[PDB]
């Protein structure tokens, strides 16, 4: 299982370091 | 008393995302992903996700324009920050563009919301670049209401 807030925080990481 | 912080300008430029500094985060038991409730002026509430910034002075937080017009405020201002942990995955959503062509849907509100978990509120207006313009939308209505996740599933109604 995932934690939901480090999904989260992955999509937005992603968004920036693009 | 709530937890206040200074509005500071972002750097990285995501309508959903607020920054602080680690210490302020350590301090105020805040954990990168974690949905936050920001309030500003005129009763003015916003819903975003938190991350750390290095760049980021422990008293200030970094918001962009989207995030600092939705709560009235300017950079230099004063706005509080709770956690905000009971924030539901959205069933249905609807948001209607500022009227004053294209697919709006496919063009702007998919790629935008695509994969991107975005914490919404009722009332939030938004800008989404696209199509060599860009547009804002107006949050009309979440459910669960006030506020939800925006999840692959999410159902959008673009009208009315
Ligand atoms: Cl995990
Ligand atoms: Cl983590």
């Amino acid at each position: 299982v995932t934690l939901r807030r480090r999904m989260l925080a992955a999509a937005a990481e992603r968004r920036l370091q693009k | 008393r709530p937890n206040r912080l200074i509005v500071d300008e972002a750097i990285n430029e995501d309508n959903s995302v607020v920054s602080l500094s680690q210490p302020k985060m350590d301090e105020l038991q805040l954990f990168r992903g974690d949905t936050v409730l920001l309030k500003g002026k005129k009763r003015r509430e916003a819903v975003c996700i938190v991350l750390s910034d290095d760049t980021c002075s422990d008293e200030k937080i970094r918001m962009n324009r989207v995030v600092r017009n939705n709560l009235r405020v300017r950079l230099g201002d004063v706005i509080s920050i709770q956690p905000c942990p009971d924030v539901k995955y959205g069933k249905r959503i609807h948001v209607l563009p500022i009227d004053d062509t294209g697919n709006l849907f496919e063009v702007y509100l998919k790629p935008y919301f695509l994969e991107a978990y975005r914490p919404i509120r009722k009332g939030d207006i938004f800008l989404v670049r696209g199509g060599m313009r860009a547009v804002e939308f107006k949050v009309v209505e979440t459910d669960p209401s006030p506020y939800c996740i925006v999840a692959p599933d999410t159902v959008i109604h673009c009208e009315g």
